[PDB]
């Protein structure tokens, strides 16, 4: 809602992605892939090489994908909010239906012969 | 599993889809009146802020 | 803005020239300035799409005060049956005109 | 299903980390547990399917199916070790992953619950499909081979994506469980048909249907051995799979719109039976038997009785073990050999007696012999396509006919007769050689005993 | 082009086909005109004359594939007392295409455009009874 | 060029861009345009040759004939409204002129033909620039006047890009007038969906960008720029031929790679707005991009070229470049269908 | 032409090992692929799979319904209703339109 903010103030009043989210697991298993193919196109040994380097991947990638992944619920949580307060503005627009049951509303059948 | 709990996790599974169906077909009818009648969150065009206009005493009346 | 640094940051880089009604130096006037601060007033923050029929008045306004196409028209009207007159000798200017 | 998926993924790294010697002991080995775990998929209900969780479910179709998939990865692997002992190591190990892959991305489209979801893994088993063709292939034409079968899927598939995605919007889900209870008729119109055909063109190519069937040939006889076998056995059956999901939101505009396709199947098998009685090339003459085999089963999808669903589920299977082993037969013939050419080594039950009986009993499945499934799917399907027209018999019984004179020709003319003279490199059937037969015919004799497991939901 | 378009679809199909034809044509002839501008412009005449050349043959050849489609779809709704069946269209771009492949004394090509040009027309067809837009206007 | 002179010049590339994508006034967004078109032709004129000299030529005459184009747009427009914010476009005839001009900008055809001129004619590392960062900026102008643009014409541009694209790329076989027919076809895409969901037009420039930046660093990694020369990568670096593989069936759009991700969602939206017909056949001409992506797979990764003698030497040489991010991009080219939701993240 | 390597001769497994089982060239590595693959195939998938299959309990509910079907018709035949109705839903609970 606020004009060019990453998360605004609202968004706190969501609880935060879980720090074991298989969203970010799969983030962190991109972090690590991304460092495997930095020691292959380099021609270091492609698992031991650089844990330092390999590390920093793996952090990297779920530190920016954990900021991404808070973002990505707060726009759907806003998206539901402003969808759920619409319908109540426009009574009119969504109606609720008589709901008949199928004992009363007349399908046609069309055999299979 | 014994058909009980594959029975019951059935009708967990199906209510789930059931209320995300149902949210996706509202969605597409509120998208189609919001956009149609400008009147809600969604398809807000920016117009001209009107904290730019200057109501100060001009250097001539009419205006 | 596509990125609104300028809201964020809360700095003026251009707006300031955006608008005819914004302030001028010695507060000098546009000459349309009343219609445009009428039809801005009347579609501020509503959107576009509400704003494209709600303020039609004061756009339409605001549009002949900027071309005055209507204005032209009228005057070109009024001097076109001057000259259909003043051949076929039904009528003399007064002396003031 | 992640007691099967997770422990697939895990015959990557298990691959990746095994001594350079035991790549093919351990990855054969640990996918045969795989496959061993797999059948607790068996445990299915007279009324609702087995439903694990938002997105994966496995009923009486994709249970079989699935079974099948997990009991070929250890068939490739033990058909591809000995033409790639030569290969360098990493690009053994890339070959390696390119099957655990592709069994990968087949266990989630059988089990997908959404048909979006199934629709991307549909589509993912082309890329390791077609690295295994043009990487691994032998010849000069599984370039072209890997291009005909790249876009005769996509140009299907893609209006399928479309159809989906409308379908999605209108009906609101494509869970498939949600489609069961929300499934509304199609009514006539010409925005229906082309939805309809969008919804059947990309399965039908899959089959493949007859005159859309040009890529199958040309991708089995340049396709390695294992890519041939996944091919026939499961790749093919991902066409039948989708279009007995599918047909249930097309009704009741099937009634009409099958009849096109009816006729290709029914008239398409006469062709391509009668084109293996002149194919010179013995993997294609195997690859127009799945024309021919799989024309059966579009019929059978088609017509949309429980007889017919029960016979093509059979079908399915049948097929897939048969036209796997059937491959694998003639590969041993090629790896001595090294040439396709079907008349050219003759006479070989002088030469190699035991295999010879594998030959003959991977023919007698493939004309279906009864009790054998091949028989029981196939029959199955004759008695219902009798019931939706009498004058189906004559086309049925002609391709019978047609059927068991080429399969027993392919018996005769590589089996039987003199050997051929200059010949002299046919050594001894070696013993990893006969247990991947016997894996095939095995099971598939086993499965006579208890037939219900593999005839789907409708049993 | 919305108003040689729009006099098309105005007057009933199968009735007026001199009129049918003079928009079909009047479509095909802008067409041709339109391939000749950009064919001029990118691939230089060698002479003025030529340029004049090329610019008839390419008209000429469009406009015979507009008024023969015209004149097919036209002629063929009257006769079978079918006005709105996609089949008449079918039957009129077909000749069309074959038009096409006698103006390029090529068969393949006339056997190809007969088909392709034969479904295009019918799918037309059928979206002007259903409704199908090319150019959907936003909604949702 | 001294490193100062090219870091002050870079800087200025991204300062007239930035200064498009933050200007709520015409004029400012006019000036960005024109400070970027100054600063990138000495990238292009770097190595001073006669090719470079001619693409920098062509470059500067297309582009200042669409700042001319932009301009009237503009005037036209402060006529017609007495104002100068950036938003709809107040005169239909200036919102053809500023859609042409950004058309123009973009490389979109029939306005196409000096992209894979001038990509030919500069260097690996400005060619980068040229098809990724300069979209920037055009495409943010349209993300903001597209509720005035018309609907017919942007289509119609949306159209013809992925044709050409298609069926240009199909020719070719020097890697850099691949890589900008590839552009062109992904223009059309992204402006395909702009009337119905701008935010799908910033998904599929986001990902085209990834995409088209681990291409150009891995093309830079080996000084590459034929076919041919290319082909000879497996006998270098074996493992560059894979991701060659893996981006390239990206840009394809084949699942479940990233590159599937945009026309996904591009079709999705197409689809709600009862758009059948258009999708369906962007989708099947896409094919055409598919087939040349698929040439380079085969001559780069799943067959094994000839090779010299000479290649021999350069087994005994590590990679030197930079590669910067080659590591990261390659990923996010590949391995992202998994998190699409994530476009929310866009909106 | 070019400088390119000749065709390698076939290599026939048995030369240096009479007793391959055509798995690998190392003779230990050869005899545990086949032990593998006999094993965990002939003795474990196949013939425990075999047994599992066998008894499984039901499957799909075949037993019962023939059990439950019994304990139908001995009831309504006891009391003289029909042994199946024509009507799978009782009438009452339906409203025919018109
Ligand atoms: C409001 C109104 C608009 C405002 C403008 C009003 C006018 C005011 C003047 C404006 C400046 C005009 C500049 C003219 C110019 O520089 O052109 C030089 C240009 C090339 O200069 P050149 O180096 O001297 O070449 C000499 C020979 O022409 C080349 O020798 P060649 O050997 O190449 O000869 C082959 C020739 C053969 O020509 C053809 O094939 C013509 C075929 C046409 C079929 C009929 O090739 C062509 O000409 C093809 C191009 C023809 C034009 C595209 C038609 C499609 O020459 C021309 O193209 C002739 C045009 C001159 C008249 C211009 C008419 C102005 C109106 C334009 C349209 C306005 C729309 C609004
Ligand atoms: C005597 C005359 C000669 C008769 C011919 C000999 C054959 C009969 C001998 C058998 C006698 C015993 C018997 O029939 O009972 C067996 C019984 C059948 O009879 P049954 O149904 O009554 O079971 C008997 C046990 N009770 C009483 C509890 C029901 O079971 C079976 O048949 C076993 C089925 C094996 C099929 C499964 C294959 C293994 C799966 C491995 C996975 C890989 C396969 C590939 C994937 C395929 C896709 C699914
Ligand atoms: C829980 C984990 C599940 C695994 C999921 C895998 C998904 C694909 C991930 C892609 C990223 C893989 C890492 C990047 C490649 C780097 C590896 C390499 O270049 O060569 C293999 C290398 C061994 O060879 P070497 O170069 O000598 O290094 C010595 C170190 N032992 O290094 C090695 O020892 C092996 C390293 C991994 C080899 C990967 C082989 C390619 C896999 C891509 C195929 C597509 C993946 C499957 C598709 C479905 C995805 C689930
Ligand atoms: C959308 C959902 C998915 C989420 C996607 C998330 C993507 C964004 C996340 C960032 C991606 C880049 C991460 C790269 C990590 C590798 C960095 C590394 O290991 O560097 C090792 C070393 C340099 O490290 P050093 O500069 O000393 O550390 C201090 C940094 N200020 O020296 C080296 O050898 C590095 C050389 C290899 C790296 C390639 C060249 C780039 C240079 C980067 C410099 C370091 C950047 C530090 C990254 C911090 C990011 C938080
Ligand atoms: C081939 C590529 C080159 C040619 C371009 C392809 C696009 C032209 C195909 C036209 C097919 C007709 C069509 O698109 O139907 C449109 C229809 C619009 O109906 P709608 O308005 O949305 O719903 C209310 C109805 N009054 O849509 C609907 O009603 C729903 C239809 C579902 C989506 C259908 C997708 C189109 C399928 C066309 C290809 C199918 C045949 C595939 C052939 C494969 C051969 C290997
Ligand atoms: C915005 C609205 C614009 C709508 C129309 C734009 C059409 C784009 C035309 C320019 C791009 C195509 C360029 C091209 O295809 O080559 C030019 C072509 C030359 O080839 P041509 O002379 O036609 O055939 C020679 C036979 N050997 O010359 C041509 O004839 C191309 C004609 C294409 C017309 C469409
Ligand atoms: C995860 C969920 C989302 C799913 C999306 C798909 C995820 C996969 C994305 C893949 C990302 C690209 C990274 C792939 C890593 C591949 C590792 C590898 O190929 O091994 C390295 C090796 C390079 O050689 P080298 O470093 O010198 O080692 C000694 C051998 N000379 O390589 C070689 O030597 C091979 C040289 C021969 C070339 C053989 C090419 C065929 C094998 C290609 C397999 C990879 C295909 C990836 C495409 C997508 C697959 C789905
Ligand atoms: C998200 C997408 C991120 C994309 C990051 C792109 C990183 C590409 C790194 C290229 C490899 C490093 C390199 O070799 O430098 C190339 C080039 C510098 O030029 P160079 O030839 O190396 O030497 C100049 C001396 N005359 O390096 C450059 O000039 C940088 C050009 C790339 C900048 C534009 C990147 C694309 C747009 C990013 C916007 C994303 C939103
Ligand atoms: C492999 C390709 C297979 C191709 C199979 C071809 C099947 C052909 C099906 C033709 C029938 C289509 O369905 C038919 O379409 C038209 C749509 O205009 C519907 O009819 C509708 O349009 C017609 C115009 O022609 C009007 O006269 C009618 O009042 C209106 O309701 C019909 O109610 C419907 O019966
Ligand atoms: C209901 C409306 C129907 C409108 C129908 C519109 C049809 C489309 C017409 C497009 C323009 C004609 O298309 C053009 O025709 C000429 C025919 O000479 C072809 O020209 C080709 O054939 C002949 C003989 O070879 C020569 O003209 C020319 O040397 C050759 O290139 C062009 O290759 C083709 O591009
Ligand atoms: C190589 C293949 C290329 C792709 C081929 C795709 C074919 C798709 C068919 C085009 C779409 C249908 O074609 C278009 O449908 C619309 C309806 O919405 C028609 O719309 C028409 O409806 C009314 C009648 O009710 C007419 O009076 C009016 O002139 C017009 O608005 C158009 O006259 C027709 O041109
Ligand atoms: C429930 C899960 C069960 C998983 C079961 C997996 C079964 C896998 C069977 C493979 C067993 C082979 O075990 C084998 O043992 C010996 C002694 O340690 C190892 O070491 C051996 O290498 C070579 C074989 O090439 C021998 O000649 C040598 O005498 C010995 O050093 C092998 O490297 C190892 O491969
Ligand atoms: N279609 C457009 N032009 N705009 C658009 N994205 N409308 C859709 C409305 C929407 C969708 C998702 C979210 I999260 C939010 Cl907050 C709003």
């Amino acid at each position: 809602r606020a004009t060019f903010q990453f998360l605004p103030d609202e968004a706190r009043s969501l609880p935060p992605p879980k720090l074991t989210d298989p969203r970010l697991a799969f983030v962190g298993f991109l972090g690590y892939c991304s460092g495997l193919i930095d020691n292959a196109i380099r021609r270091r040994p492609v698992l031991l090489a650089g844990l330092h380097r390999q590390l920093l991947y793996i952090t990297s990638f779920v530190f920016v994908g954990y900021y991404l992944l808070k973002r990505q619920d707060y726009m759907y949580a806003v998206r539901d909010h402003d969808m759920f307060s619409y319908i109540k503005s426009h009574p009119e627009d969504f109606p609720e239906k008589d709901k008949k049951t199928y004992g009363e509303v007349f399908e046609e059948f069309h055999p299979v012969r | 599993d014994g058909p009980e709990k594959n029975y019951e996790r059935t009708m967990a599974i199906l209510q789930i889809e059931a209320e995300k169906a149902e949210l996706r077909l509202k969605e597409l009818e509120v998208r189609r009146l919001m956009r149609a009648r400008g009147d809600g969150p969604w398809f807000h065009y920016p117009t001209i802020d009107k904290e730019l206009i200057d109501h100060s005493p001009k250097a001539t009346p009419d205006n | 803005p596509f990125f609104d640094v300028q809201k964020r940051l809360g700095v003026d880089l251009d707006r300031w020239m955006t608008i005819q009604s914004a302030e001028q130096p010695h507060k000098i006037p546009s000459r349309c300035h009343a219609f445009e601060k009428e039809w801005i007033e009347c579609a501020h923050g509503i959107g576009s799409i509400r704003a494209e029929k709600e303020c039609k008045i004061e756009f339409e306004d605001f549009r002949e005060c900027l071309l005055r196409q209507k204005t032209m028209k009228r005057l070109h009207a009024i001097r076109r049956q001057r000259e259909k007159l003043i051949k076929e000798g039904k009528y003399t200017p007064p002396p003031h005109h | 299903m992640l007691k099967y998926i997770i422990p697939t993924i895990m015959l990557m790294p298990l691959t990746w980390l095994s001594k350079n010697n035991m790549i093919w002991v351990n990855s054969t080995a640990h996918s045969l547990l795989i496959s061993f775990t797999s059948l607790l998929l068996m445990n299915q209900f007279g009324d609702n399917s087995l439903n694990f969780s938002l997105l994966f479910f496995s009923d009486s179709l994709s249970t079989p199916l699935l079974i099948l998939t997990m009991w070929l990865l250890p068939l490739m692997l033990m058909a591809s070790q000995h033409h790639l002992s030569k290969e360098n190591l990493t690009r053994k190990k890339l070959f390696i992953t390119m099957l655990i892959s592709l069994q990968l991305f087949l266990i989630m489209t059988f089990t997908a619950m959404e048909l979006i979801l199934f629709y991307i893994l549909f589509e993912a088993t082309l890329v390791p499909t077609l690295i295994i063709i043009t990487r691994w292939g032998n010849q000069t034409e599984r370039l072209n081979a890997g291009l005909y079968f790249l876009f005769y899927t996509l140009a299907g598939s893609l209006p399928l994506l479309v159809a989906l995605i409308y379908i999605q919007n209108t009906v609101g889900s494509l869970n498939f469980l949600m489609l069961q209870y929300w499934v509304q008729p199609v009514h006539n119109s010409w925005s229906n048909v082309f939805m309809w055909l969008a919804c059947m063109m990309a399965f039908m190519v899959k089959m493949p249907l007859y005159g859309l069937h040009l890529w199958l040939p040309k991708a089995h006889v340049e396709a390695p051995i294992a890519g041939s076998m996944v091919l026939a056995a499961v790749l093919l059956k991902l066409g039948g799979y989708g279009m007995l999901r599918i047909t249930l939101i097309l009704n009741p505009m099937t009634d009409f719109m099958a009849y096109p396709f009816i006729m290709l199947s029914l008239w398409g098998m006469i062709m391509t039976s009668s084109i293996c009685l002149r194919q010179t090339d013995l993997k294609s003459l195997i690859a127009y038997s799945s024309v021919s085999h799989m024309a059966l089963v579009i019929v059978a999808i088609l017509i949309q009785t429980p007889w017919s669903y029960m016979g093509a589920t059979a079908l399915m299977i049948a097929h897939g073990l048969t036209s796997s082993m059937l491959f694998c037969l003639a590969n041993s013939n090629y790896e001595r050999i090294h040439s396709r050419t079907m008349i050219l080594a003759r006479g070989l039950q002088t030469l190699l007696p035991l295999m010879a009986t594998w030959w003959l009993l991977a023919s007698l499945t493939n004309l279906a012999l009864p009790p054998t499934i091949n028989l029981i799917g196939e029959l199955f399907v004759v008695m219902s396509t009798f019931s939706w027209s009498n004058i189906t018999i004559i086309l049925m019984g002609v391709n019978m006919v047609i059927t068991a004179l080429y399969s027993l020709y392919m018996l005769i003319m590589t089996q039987r007769g003199k050997y051929t003279y200059h010949i002299n490199n046919i050594s001894p059937s070696f013993t990893r050689e006969n247990a991947l037969m016997s894996l095939h015919i095995l099971p598939l004799l086993l499965l006579t005993l208890n037939p219900k497991i593999i005839l789907g939901p409708l049993y | 082009a919305k108003t040689v378009l729009r006099q098309y679809w105005d007057i009933p199909e199968g009735t007026e086909c001199h009129r049918k034809t003079y928009a079909t044509t009047s479509i095909g002839g802008a067409a041709g005109l339109v391939v000749s501008a950009y064919s001029v412009a990118l691939k230089t005449p060698t002479s003025f004359l030529e340029g004049v050349a090329r610019t008839g043959r390419y008209t000429f050849t469009a406009a015979a594939i507009g008024a023969i489609f015209g004149l097919t779809s036209c002629i063929s709704a009257q006769v079978r007392e079918k006005p709105d069946d996609p089949l008449n269209y079918l039957i009129g771009g077909c000749a069309g295409g074959l038009i096409l492949g006698a103006r390029t004394r090529s068969y393949g090509i006339g056997a190809a455009a007969c088909a392709y040009m034969g479904l295009t027309a019918a799918l037309v067809k059928m979206g002007q009874l259903e409704g199908w837009q090319v150019f959907a206007e936003p909604k949702v | 060029m001294n490193p100062i002179i090219f870091i002050i010049i870079l800087l200025t590339i991204m300062l007239g861009t930035i200064i498009v994508m933050i200007s709520s006034h015409w004029l400012l967004v006019w000036i960005g345009f024109e400070m970027n078109m100054l600063a990138i032709i000495p990238i292009m004129m770097k190595n001073h040759n006669p090719r470079a000299t001619e693409a920098s030529t062509k470059y500067f005459l297309t582009q200042s004939t669409a700042s001319m184009l932009l301009m009237m747009a503009v005037i036209i427009n402060l006529m017609f409204s007495g104002q100068w914010t950036v938003m709809k476009l107040f005169n239909p005839m200036a919102s053809m002129l500023m859609t042409m001009a950004l058309a123009m900008k973009l490389g979109m055809a029939p306005f196409h033909f000096w992209v894979p001129e001038v990509t030919q004619g500069i260097p690996l590392s400005s060619g980068l620039i040229l098809l990724t960062w300069q979209k920037l900026a055009p495409m943010s102008v349209l993300y903001q006047i597209f509720p005035s643009i018309n609907l017919n014409l942007i289509l119609t541009l949306s159209v013809l890009s992925i044709l050409i694209g298609g069926w240009g790329g199909l020719n070719q076989t020097q890697l850099r007038k691949i890589m900008a027919y590839s552009s062109i076809a992904h223009m059309g895409w992204m402006t395909a969906v702009l009337p119905y969901n701008p935010t799908m037009t910033l998904l599929n420039l986001i990902i085209y960008i990834i995409m088209t930046s681990t291409m150009f660093t891995m093309f830079m990694a080996n000084s590459t720029t034929t076919t041919l020369s290319l082909s000879h990568t497996w006998n270098k670096t074996p493992i560059m031929t894979v991701l060659i593989l893996a981006t390239l069936l990206s840009m394809g759009g084949l699942p479940p790679l990233s590159g599937f991700m945009p026309k996904w969602m591009i079709i999705q939206e197409m689809t709600k707005n009862n758009s059948i017909i258009l999708p369906t056949f962007m989708a099947i001409t896409a094919l055409l991009n598919l087939y040349f992506y698929m040439r380079l797979t085969y001559s780069t990764t799943l067959t094994m070229f000839p090779s010299t003698n000479n290649m021999k030497m350069k087994w005994q040489f590590p990679l030197m470049k930079k590669m910067t991010f080659l590591p990261t991009m390659v990923v996010l080219s590949t391995m992202m269908l998994p998190l699409t939701p994530m476009l929310s993240v866009l909106e | 032409r070019w400088q390119e390597d000749p065709e390698p001769e076939d290599e026939n497994l048995y030369e240096k090992n009479p007793d391959s089982h055509g798995y690998d060239k190392d003779p230990a590595v050869d005899i545990w692929n086949m032990r593998v693959v006999f094993f965990f195939g002939f003795s474990i998938v196949l013939v425990l799979g075999s047994t599992f299959v066998a008894y499984l309990p039901d499957y799909r509910m075949q037993e019962w319904a023939r059990r439950e079907a019994e304990r139908l018709v001995k009831y309504r035949e006891a009391h003289g209703l029909p042994i199946m109705e024509s009507n799978c839903f009782d009438p009452s609970k339906i409203q025919l339109p018109e």
